[PDB]
RNA sequence: UUAAAGGAAUUGACGGAAGGGCACCACCAGGAGUGGAGCCUGCGGCUUAAUUUGACCAACACGGGAAACCUCACCCGGCCCGGACACGGACAGGAUUGACAGAUUGAUAGCUCUUUCUCGAUUCCGUGGGUGGUGGUGCAUGGCCGUUCUUAGUUGGUGGAGCGAUUUGUCUGGUUAAUUCCGAUAACGAACGAGACUCUGGCAUGCUAACUAGUUACGCGACCCCCGAGCGGUCGGCGUCCCCCAACUUCUUAGAGGGACAAGUGGCGUUCAGCCACCCGAGAUUGAGCAAUAACAGGUCUGUGAUGCCCUUAGAUGUCCGGGGCUGCACGCGCGCUACACUGACUGGCUCAGCGUGUGCCUACCCUACGCCGGCAGGCGCGGGUAACCCGUUGAACCCCAUUCGUGAUGGGGAUCGGGGAUUGCAAUUAUUCCCCAUGAACGAGGAAUUCCCAGUAAGUGCGGGUCAUAAGCUUGCGUUGAUUAAG
């Protein structure tokens, strides 16, 4: 009758909201900033990640090496 | 539920092509068995069909561990719409048999 | 949640698996002849199935 | 494929007689349902309701034969164009326990004095022909504490095998 | 100071009140016991984080409750939403799903966290409202079930008696397992229960019928035989609906019909109901099922999408996962199992069953022949069987025959406990079960008391269904061997 341990919350979202992930020069020019998923559905389409230093595609689980 | 589109479409169709359909009252079946085909657990047909009884267009009875439905014509007009289906398009409830 | 382990704990043999086809309980059911009702309402059933008593 | 034993093939097809007969008396309860009777054949099978309001089981051109059929199909593993319906009266109506059992459920639904409507179904199966008749309604009458008052009028056996074939029960 | 105290009758219940009947859940006469011992299992108590709980003749091997987990309620923790709809908000310039790595955990639960990709109106937030619950309440109920209650009991209609409640009918007697009948009679005519009835068991050398049952005969093969034959003997070896290279139903399985009625004969009895003897005959009462009227504050909401009301509903009594518990032990009680030996235990020979059950829609896994590995449980290869087709002529135990042992807590008894070996399983620890070797405890027939039973019965003795992945000291059935006492 007590729970006194807390368990805290559920998950809210980051909520980040700018998308942001082509930068432009010289009045118009297609520039990656983020991996594309090397997998056979998704070449230039759904992103891979950018961490500190690796890459990760998010929606079939596969990791690039931690490089 | 969480109620993904394709398969909502998925038990519409099957839903609006005859004015039955007949899940059975178990949570952990990953296939129902008159679909087959995209792989869904009868959770979402459970849950889809609570909703059309709450908007009064689907109609229930429960047998020894089965749901049975039926079409109320107000989810009839519904199924043609969210179908996007012609008005003449009917399901088997009306005149198909002789 | 979480899929992989929702239903993880292995319904198979055992009476956690085993359950009535009218009736839903664990408890008491007769397996025999494929059967699969409960204990206390195949008595129910009983001439429904055609078993008849002595007379 | 193979096919399983003699000794599961009768209560199978028993216990699928039993599962369509609960069924059936949920759906057509309010229309006078009375039971069912099946016939199985290497083609379509054939089961006949023993409706005694045939109206109400049709439909406008018959619907809640077609998609009670659809049920039926579709649960109890048949191929499209393997089972049939069909409505039929049965004769006497008040000389067959079941379906004055579900009148007098709807009499006592619409809020009669529970002495008057057993009066009315207590007359009426005497005046249709039968050699006696009793009603049993017990429970939550006026009164905290539950009673049973029952309407026996009549001669009616109780051992025996007789009272097997010369009651029906309800 | 008080709403009754009282009177006469009636119906029930009761009587350490009479009279007449009945019951092995009563006794006699007996048997087997139980009660003492060890163990198995339920209950109480104690203990515990929890040792979940319901029930106290008619609770206590009972919830078909033999729990490793699941079941599962209870305990310790942790995810999930499987919170439908209705309204408003959030809401394309950023509502919501999902997720690699790592401190983060019991956990490869994105549980949370750090970082960042991904999902396409799906949702999310708020408020009403559902919804779920092995949550309460069986004294709010239904249904089922047990019980007074295995005994003969119960009720109208119409007449009669009473102002009336009621009573007669429904009885002095005789008789019956029975208000069963006879008869008597202010009653008459009835209905339910009893009985009949259904299942079962025993008999029909009669009928119908059998390559999924058989027999007999006839062929063939084998083997024995004074001596060496064979219409000799043995053979569950083969064949004879395989397209006649045979007939038949005794045995086996059914189906029909028959048969027993107290019929026949004495004796008793009002020569009534009936009873007691015999003869004939398979049988002169087979065994069980259903089972009334009226009830119980009987049990069950923890069997049920039977259900009222209350409670709880997201830090949820919903549900899932992991661990633990329901098995903890100074003790008390109840069912049972194995014993205390020589009417026995060994070791080996030898011969007899019946009831039944078997591969699944979800549901994974069934019964087992044979062959070959193993000292044993077992392991493989290879078949058959959805069954009078295969396991299976179910070579069951007891018993029978020989051997050893000799009245010794002994080769009786096998508890306890060490070490090893296999199988089931996701997992065997608090030993699942089985196997082997070793250990070798009480126990010498059981006080008061108490249970069940009178014929294929008691008891002995195994077998099979239920539970069952693994499993019966339980239960429900089956056969086997078979009585001692009694007809009150
Ligand atoms: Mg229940
Ligand atoms: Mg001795
Ligand atoms: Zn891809
Ligand atoms: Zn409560």
């Amino acid at each position: 009758y007590t729970t006194p341990k807390k368990n805290k919350h559920k998950r809210k979202k980051v909520k980040l909201a700018v998308l942001k992930y082509y930068k432009v020069d010289e009045n118009g020019k297609i520039s990656r900033l983020r991996r594309e998923c090397p997998s056979d559905e998704c070449g230039a389409g759904v992103f891979m990640a950018s961490h500190f230093d690796r890459h990760y595609c998010g929606k079939c689980c596969l990791t690039y090496c931690f490089n | 539920m969480l109620m993904p589109k394709k398969n909502r479409i998925a038990i519409y169709e099957l839903l609006f092509k005859e004015g039955v359909m007949v899940a059975k009252k178990d949570v952990h079946m990953p296939k129902h068995p008159e679909l087959a085909d995209k792989n869904v657990p009868n959770l979402h047909v459970m849950k889809a069909m609570q909703s059309l009884k709450s908007r009064g267009y689907v109609k229930e009875q429960f047998a020894w561990r089965h749901f049975y439905w039926y079409l109320t014509n107000e989810g009839i007009q519904y199924l043609r719409d969210y179908l996007h289906l012609p008005p003449e398009i009917v399901p088997a409830t009306l005149r198909r048999s002789r | 949640g979480h899929q992989q382990l929702y239903w993880s704990h292995p319904r198979k043999f055992g009476q956690g698996s085993r359950s009535c086809r009218v009736c839903s309980n664990r408890h008491g059911l007769i397996r025999k002849y494929g059967l699969n009702m409960c204990r206390q309402c195949f008595r129910q059933y009983a001439k429904d199935i055609g078993f008849i008593k002595l007379d | 494929a193979v096919q399983i034993s003699k000794k599961r093939k009768f209560v199978a097809d028993g216990i699928f007689k039993a599962e369509l007969n609960e069924f059936l008396t949920r759906e057509l309860a309010e229309d006078g349902y009375s039971g069912v009777e099946v016939r199985v054949t290497p083609t379509r099978t054939e089961i006949i309701i023993l409706a005694t309001r045939t109206q109400n089981v049709l439909g406008e051109k018959g619907r809640r034969i077609r998609e009670l059929t659809a049920v039926v199909q579709k649960r109890f593993g048949f191929p499209e164009g393997s089972v049939e319906l069909y409505a039929e009266k049965v004769a006497t109506r008040g000389l067959c326990a079941i379906a004055q059992a579900e009148s007098l459920r709807y009499k006592l639904l619409g809020g009669l004095a529970v002495r008057r409507a057993c009066y009315g179904v207590l007359r009426f199966i005497m005046e249709s022909g039968a050699k006696g008749c009793e009603v049993v309604v017990s429970g939550k009458l006026r009164g905290q504490r539950a009673k049973s008052m029952k309407f026996v009028d009549g001669l009616m056996i109780h051992s025996g095998d007789p009272v097997n074939y010369y009651v029906d029960t309800a």
